[PDB]
């Protein structure tokens, strides 16, 4: 087990966990939580970054001296990948956009890059590979996002047969694009919902739950070549979920029905932003797609994790979206939403 | 007297080089490994043995008070030279 | 012996009262303060043109640590561990063993520069003038790890600064 | 390309503006703050470089952690760091702020301010001289000169 | 006789009465602490934590130790009411960033050498 | 005495090698004074002296435009000064390294390097000692 | 006037010590043995209390 | 003797011994011992019940006039049945003299507050409580002065670890500063410095 990679200590900041993890996409939403959970217990974390180094400062205090290393990398360059995965025994892939840029489409970020990472990790001798997919990934999906996700997981399994594939469903957290996205809709006055959100079921999952599931999957020997689905404990109709979101933020809820073609046109209109789009046609599709039910897959409870209900962690995200007059309202004030549990 | 390991890592004067399978090598990627090139053992090995005509010699490292504490070295054995325990200089009595 | 600071009485003659009234109505001490500031305005400033000009220092100045050599190139350090014992911040970590030629030398000599207080106790305790505080003070870094010096870093510092260090010691060794 | 040249020149302009106007928060903790004052003194005159102290964190660009950070003080330092609008920079000055220094093994001392906030420049010394702090500030300026935010955005 | 000077209470009954008064004060304060500090926990969680902290020292039978514990509890309550504590201090009672350490023999044997 | 200061300014302009040199020293150092040259580095730094200035301005260095690997036309720092001129410049001695050269040693660096933090040449700390505990190597052959 | 308590002294709840470092620790009470390298006996006069030795490991940085 | 040895002052020694005898005679109910050190410092040992009467007498008596409380602190000696030694340092401006009053207490026995005698005693008693856990009865506002909010234990006790039990760091998941059990990358290195040979025969103890 390579004595230098033998666990030591109490399990804290100055301890040794025996994990040397290269975390692709560590500068995003899930990446910071994953790096934080790796660094709490004394793991060596390699952070490949393409952005400006100023955008990686928040990751520095997450590890002891020498336990977090930053190197530049290029998604379209295999030498960068091999350079950042030579000395690792765990490789985690969290790379992904929610929109298509002029340099990287969905096939570039969900198919080509994951496949290259998996192939390089396999030829480099990496023992464990964690690949993130979507619960709604489907080759026959109306979303290019999910089709690319399905093709990407097929090719990752082809290139790294012992990889672990995780399929979370609409992760919510402080820096998410799920609760914040719905909360952001108040500016346009009314909330446009296709079919008033009455024909969509969502099963959102907590960010800490997903990060702890990834951490436990690294440490679990049976989770080597399995496929997991990370979902929350409750299923909600989209209308009720958005109504609860607006109720927690104490904002007036004015839902109106909008036709699919018109709201797709709105998404296309928003897609022309050279910066981060406020919404896209792909987001239009994914918001109004019901979350699949996959009872044949192991879940968070198979990794020792009890799923955190949204009603316990919604306030820490939506209190920022309140006005001054409702900032101090307590968590148990907002009458949790009705749940369609089978 | 620097020397490289079969991996390409420079071996320091203390002889420590990471094993090819050691993950701690990653700290030198995109960076360098600090190694001092003036190996003191080779440098002191180049100094000639001083010939002196007494059984006991004194060494303070040169420079008076800028050297080391002054010690006295016995030179009775012709089999080996008298080495200073502080500086490493060598002394011997005339033979041959 | 002592003196009083606020035990003077103003004279009540018409001359003094009129002078005080003129001071009150015409703001004479405020004009005096303005005059002092105006006087300072036309003086030459005390600013130096750093980094082209530098503040004066002394041979006794304590800067970055360095490890020195004998004129033959042999290390002066003999692993006596006096500096480690005396170090008030426990910033020095030393390990030693007999060398391949039987010499008493270190295998580890680390100075945690973020633990160090730059007191110079270590260079006082050294009996062979092996560890010194150099004249350099411009060695700021971008990461914490770069301030954890090992034996190679200190030996390189000595090799790089010996020309100045020997001259500084030559000027002060008769005070020590 | 034309766009590459345009974004490079825009980066140059923004970086010059940001490094030529660096306003540190009026914030000090211990012995080091005295050397900070002396670096503000007429001999060195940081104001001639464009460096002006401002009390409000909302109006400050840099935080200089000059002194020991204790456990009781860490939440306040984190609070005032957070309230700083971006871009913001942190300079760690002195052994106490760098790694705990001479109170490293104390029960009430944080072993380095990098456990609380990200650090851009570490200034060694106990205390660092005012000239050493000026060198650290100029190094921070040189680091700001190397930022390529708009190039990275364009290449996305 | 053991000749010991008291602090506040002559015996365990007055100590119990002081404990009950301190518990009442903390129970009243908890909702105000939840509102003022903008805590993400509920009032039930805070009151359960107060009960847990009180029951932590249930085995004490010395009235002087009980009096000192009540004094410390009143100091903590005075810190909390005056907002001398911050949110970090209040949340330190919950240990939300520490991993759950197992208690069984086999897990301790696997992880390390601590008994 | 106004014409005197104007003529001294004109002399400063003419003493820097012309108008282009005047603007070069104005934009490279924010200082246009003319002093007596003391010496020059092997790296290109020029050292001047003017004893009529007060303590602190009587010695200064004009930095080179190209040290070991980088362009230093604008990016200069105090770590570019070699140790001997470092000793002279900080007034630790009254003697320049020209009249009083340092002592030559075979182990002294022949090429001075500046602060290399933030560069691929930066110092990376590592343990310098050997592995302490040796593990038992199992035999490579079957046992039955 | 005094209260006459009748229970053995216990101050564990007032020392602020974590539960792990009260019930799992073993302290040794002894007079230290003379360092055999020397003949002085001035270090063998008093009684000492020390705790049981716990795990020490190498730091990945600096060893 | 002469150049390197500290000179003596017999006049101050006799004056302090006489005043110690005076104070012991005036307050036999509380005074247990009076000592004069060889560098001319007067120490008076009292019973804990006499904290208020003795300090009041030393402050208000015409021949004492110790109107200034220089310092008040505690010393922890775990080997004693009464753990904590309470030290009062007083200064007389009328007579240009200093005096030290010492008493004792354990972890559970309160000591009377001296704020009625000296207003300076407020923060000193607060610091003694914070650092040693000695409770002062009738203190107008007794609470921690030096330690962090919610800090457990009394650091200045000899059995408190030097680095404590908890350390602080910022945690990004909870977006706040958290407290966790201490782990040190480098452990503080304990040094055994005491020589096995006796240094001062004048302080040798009986071999029991
Ligand atoms: C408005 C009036 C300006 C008149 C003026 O500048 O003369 C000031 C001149 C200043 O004398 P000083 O600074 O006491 O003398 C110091 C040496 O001459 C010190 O002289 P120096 O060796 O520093 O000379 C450097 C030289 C070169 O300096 C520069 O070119 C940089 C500044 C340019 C400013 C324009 O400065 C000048 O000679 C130009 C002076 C301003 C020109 C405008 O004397 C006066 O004219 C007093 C006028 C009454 C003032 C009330
Ligand atoms: C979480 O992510 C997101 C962001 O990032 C933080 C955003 O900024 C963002 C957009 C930010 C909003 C505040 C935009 C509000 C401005 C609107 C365009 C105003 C609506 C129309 C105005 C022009 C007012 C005039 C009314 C009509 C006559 C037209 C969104 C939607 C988002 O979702
Ligand atoms: C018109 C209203 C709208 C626009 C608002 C902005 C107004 C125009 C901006 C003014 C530009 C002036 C900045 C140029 C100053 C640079 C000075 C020089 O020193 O820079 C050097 C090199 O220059 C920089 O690399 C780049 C500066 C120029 C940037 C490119 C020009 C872009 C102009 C585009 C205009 C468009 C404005 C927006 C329109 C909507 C780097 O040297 P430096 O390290 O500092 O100094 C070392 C310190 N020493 C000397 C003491 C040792
Ligand atoms: C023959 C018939 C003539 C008719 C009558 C004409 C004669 C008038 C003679 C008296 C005129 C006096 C005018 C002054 C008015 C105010 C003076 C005054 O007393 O104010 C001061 C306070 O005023 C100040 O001190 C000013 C404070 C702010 C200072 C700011 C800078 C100072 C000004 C710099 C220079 C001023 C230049 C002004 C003109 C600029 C050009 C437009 C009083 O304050 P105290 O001393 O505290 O006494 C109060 C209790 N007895
Ligand atoms: N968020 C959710 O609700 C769900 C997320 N997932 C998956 O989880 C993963 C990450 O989640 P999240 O963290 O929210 O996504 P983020 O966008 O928040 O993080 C994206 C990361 O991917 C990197 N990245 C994206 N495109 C590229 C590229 N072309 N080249 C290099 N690096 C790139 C980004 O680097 P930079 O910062 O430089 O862009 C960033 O570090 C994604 O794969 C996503 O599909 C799965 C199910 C639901
Ligand atoms: C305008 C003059 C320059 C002021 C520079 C800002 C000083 C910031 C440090 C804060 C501080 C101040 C103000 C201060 O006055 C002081 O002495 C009591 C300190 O102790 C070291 C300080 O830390
Ligand atoms: S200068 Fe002082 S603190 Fe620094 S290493 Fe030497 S003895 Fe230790
Ligand atoms: S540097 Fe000097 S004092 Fe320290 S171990 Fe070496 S010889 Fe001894
Ligand atoms: S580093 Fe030194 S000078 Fe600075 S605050 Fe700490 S002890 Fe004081
Ligand atoms: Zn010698």
């Amino acid at each position: 087990l390579h004595h230098a990679l033998i666990p030591h200590g109490k399990g804290g900041r100055s301890s040794v966990s025996g994990i040397v993890a290269t975390v692709f996409g560590a500068t995003g939403f899930l990446g910071r939580y994953v790096v934080n959970h790796l660094g709490r217990m004394g793991s060596q974390v390699i952070v490949p970054y393409r952005c400006e180094p100023y955008d990686t400062m928040h990751l520095r205090p997450m590890g002891d001296l020498g336990q977090i290393i930053f190197m530049e990398w290029n998604g379209k360059d295999k030498d960068s990948i091999r350079k950042v995965v030579e000395h690792s025994n765990v490789v985690i892939n969290l790379v992904g956009r929610e929109w298509e840029t002029k340099n990287f489409d969905f096939e570039d970020v969900f198919v080509k890059i994951p496949h290259a990472i998996a192939q390089v990790s396999k030829e480099a001798g990496v023992e464990k590979l964690i690949h993130i997919s979507h619960l709604n990934a489907d080759i026959k999906s109306p979303s290019r996002y999910l089709r690319s996700k399905a093709v990407g997981e097929k090719e990752v399994r082809a290139a790294f047969p012992e990889a672990t594939i995780i399929k979370p469903s609409d992760i919510f957290g402080r820096e998410d694009r799920f609760l914040n996205y719905f909360a952001s809709m108040r500016w346009f006055g009314g909330v446009p919902l296709i079919s008033l959100g009455k024909e969509t079921v969502k099963q959102p999952v907590y960010i800490v739950d997903v990060s702890k599931g990834i951490i436990n999957a690294i440490k679990d020997p049976d989770a080597k070549g399995k496929t997991f689905a990370f979902v929350g404990p409750n299923r909600y109709l989209l209308f009720d979920l958005v109504q609860y979101i607006f109720a927690v933020a104490y904002r007036p809820f004015l839902p109106y029905p909008l036709p699919h073609f018109a709201y797709r046109w709105v998404g296309r209109l928003f897609e022309v932003s050279p910066f981060e789009p406020w919404t896209t046609r792909d987001k239009v599709e994914r918001v109004h797609m019901s979350d699949m039910t996959l009872p044949h897959l192991p879940g968070l409870e198979d990794l020792g994790i009890q799923a955190t209900p949204l009603e316990l962690k919604a306030i820490e995200v939506l209190r920022r979206h309140r006005t001054y007059r409702w900032l101090t309202s307590e968590m148990e004030d907002v009458k949790p939403a009705k749940t369609v549990n089978i | 007297g620097v020397r490289t390991s079969p991996t390409g890592e420079k071996v320091t004067h203390t002889g420590q080089a990471y094993d090819d399978g050691d993950y701690r090598r990653v700290r030198f990627s995109d960076r360098q490994k600090e190694v001092n090139e003036n190996f003191a053992i080779d440098l002191i090995a180049e100094q000639p043995v001083s010939e002196v005509g007494s059984r006991v010699i004194s060494c303070d490292g040169g420079g008076g008070a800028l050297g080391h504490p002054r010690v006295y070295i016995n030179l009775d054995k012709e089999t080996k030279t008298g080495t200073c325990g502080y500086c490493g200089l060598q002394f011997r009595q005339p033979h041959h | 012996t002592y003196k009083f600071v606020n035990m003077r009485e103003p004279s009540m003659d018409m001359k003094s009262v009129t002078d005080r009234a003129a001071q009150t109505l015409l703001w004479t001490e405020l004009v005096r303060g303005l005059g002092m500031t105006l006087s300072y305005l036309f003086r030459e400033p005390a600013t130096i043109n750093y980094p082209f000009e530098k503040g004066p220092l002394s041979p006794r100045f304590r800067g970055e640590h360095a490890l020195r050599r004998y004129p033959s190139g042999e290390e002066r350090c003999i692993a006596c561990k006096l500096c480690e014992a005396v170090c008030p911040a426990q910033a020095i970590t030393i390990e030693a063993e007999p060398r391949a030629d039987g010499s008493r030398r270190t295998t580890r000599y680390d100075i945690d520069m973020t633990k160090c207080i730059y007191c110079g106790f270590c260079q006082e305790a050294c009996p062979v003038d092996a560890i010194v505080e150099g004249p350099n003070f411009e060695f700021s870094t971008e990461t914490h790890e770069e301030l954890l010096y090992n034996k190679e870093k200190l030996l390189n510092n000595g090799d790089k600064w010996e020309a100045e260090i020997a001259a500084n010691i030559q000027a002060d060794y008769l005070y020590r | 390309s034309r766009g590459e040249y345009v974004v490079a020149k825009l980066d140059d302009l923004v970086n010059w503006a940001r490094r030529s106007s660096l306003w540190p928060m009026t914030f000090g903790l211990a012995c080091c703050a005295v050397e900070m004052m002396h670096m503000a003194a007429p001999r060195y005159d940081m104001d001639r470089f464009g460096v002006v102290f401002r009390a409000s964190p909302r109006q400050s660009d840099v935080m200089i952690v000059a002194g020991t950070l204790t456990n009781k003080m860490a939440p306040a330092l984190r609070k005032v760091y957070d309230q700083m609008p971006e871009p913001r920079y942190v300079v760690s000055m002195g052994s106490c702020a760098n790694g705990g220094g001479y109170y490293h093994y104390s029960y009430s001392v944080v072993r380095g301010c990098d456990r609380i906030v990200p650090v851009d420049i570490y200034v060694p010394g106990c205390p660092p001289t005012a000239e050493a702090l000026l060198y650290g500030i100029l190094q921070l300026q040189r680091k700001i000169k190397r930022e390529k935010r708009l190039r990275i955005w364009y290449r996305r | 006789g053991t000749s010991v000077k008291p602090i506040f209470s002559r015996d365990m009954n007055e100590a119990k009465r002081r404990v009950r008064e301190l518990y009442r004060a903390w129970y009243r304060e908890v909702p105000n602490t939840v509102h003022l500090f903008q805590l993400d926990i509920s009032v039930k969680q805070g009151r359960d934590k107060v009960r847990e902290m009180f029951m932590k020292n249930a085995h004490v039978t010395d009235p002087r130790v009980v009096d000192l514990l009540v004094i410390k509890g009143k100091m903590e309550l005075e810190e909390t009411i005056n907002v001398w504590k911050q949110r970090t201090h209040i949340m330190r009672f919950f240990h939300e960033t520490e991993a759950p350490r197992p208690t069984d023999f086999l897990s301790k044997f696997y992880v390390g050498h601590d008994p | 005495e106004l014409v005197q200061v104007l003529r001294r300014g004109l002399q400063q302009v003419s003493g820097h090698g012309g108008l282009r040199g005047y603007l070069r020293v104005l934009f490279r150092a924010n200082d246009v004074r003319v002093g007596t040259l003391v010496g020059e580095d092997k790296y290109g730094n020029k050292y001047y002296e003017d004893n009529k200035q007060f303590f602190g301005r009587h010695r200064w260095v004009i930095y080179t435009t190209e040290m070991n690997g980088r362009d230093t036309f604008w990016d200069v720092d105090g770590s570019m000064v070699p140790p001997e001129w470092h000793r002279w410049l900080h007034c630790m001695t009254d003697d320049p390294p020209t009249t009083k050269p340092p002592t030559a040693r075979k182990y002294i660096w022949t090429n001075h390097k500046f602060n290399v933090s933030g560069t691929p040449q930066q110092y990376v700390p590592y343990s310098t000692t050997r592995k302490k505990i040796q593990e038992w190597v199992p035999p490579s052959t079957p046992y039955k | 006037q005094l209260i006459a308590v009748d229970e053995k002294l216990d101050i564990t709840t007032l020392t602020g010590v974590p539960e792990e470092h009260i019930k799992t620790r073993k302290v040794r009470i002894f007079v230290p043995a003379r360092n055999n390298m020397q003949s002085g006996v001035n270090n063998t006069k008093k009684w000492k209390m020390e705790f049981d030795t716990r795990e020490r490991w190498e730091n990945p940085l600096m060893g | 003797t002469r150049p390197t040895i500290r000179p003596r002052n017999d006049v101050v020694h006799k004056q302090l011994s006489a005043f110690g005898q005076y104070v012991a005679e005036i307050l036999p109910k509380y005074v247990q011992q009076v000592q004069v050190s060889c560098f001319n410092e007067l120490e008076i040992f009292i019973h804990p019940d006499g904290v208020i009467p003795v300090l009041t007498f030393l402050r208000d008596h015409t021949n004492a006039q110790f109107k200034s409380l220089a310092d008040l602190t505690a010393v922890d000696v775990p080997t004693r049945q009464n753990r904590f030694e309470i030290v009062y340092n007083l200064l007389s401006l009328r007579f240009n003299s200093r005096i030290r009053v010492k008493t004792y207490t354990d972890e559970l026995t309160p000591i009377e507050s001296s704020v009625t005698v000296y207003k300076a005693a407020n923060w000193y008693e607060r610091e003694i409580w914070d650092m040693f856990g000695v409770f002062f009865a009738n203190h107008p506002d007794l609470r921690r002065i030096l330690t962090d909010y919610g800090f457990e234990g009394h650091p200045f006790r000899k059995d408190f670890p030097l680095s404590g039990y908890v350390e602080l760091r910022y945690d990004d998941e909870v977006k706040r500063v958290v407290a966790e059990p201490v782990e040190l990358a480098q452990e503080f290195r304990k040094f055994d410095l005491n020589s096995p040979w006796e240094a001062f025969p004048a302080y040798r103890q009986p071999p029991e």
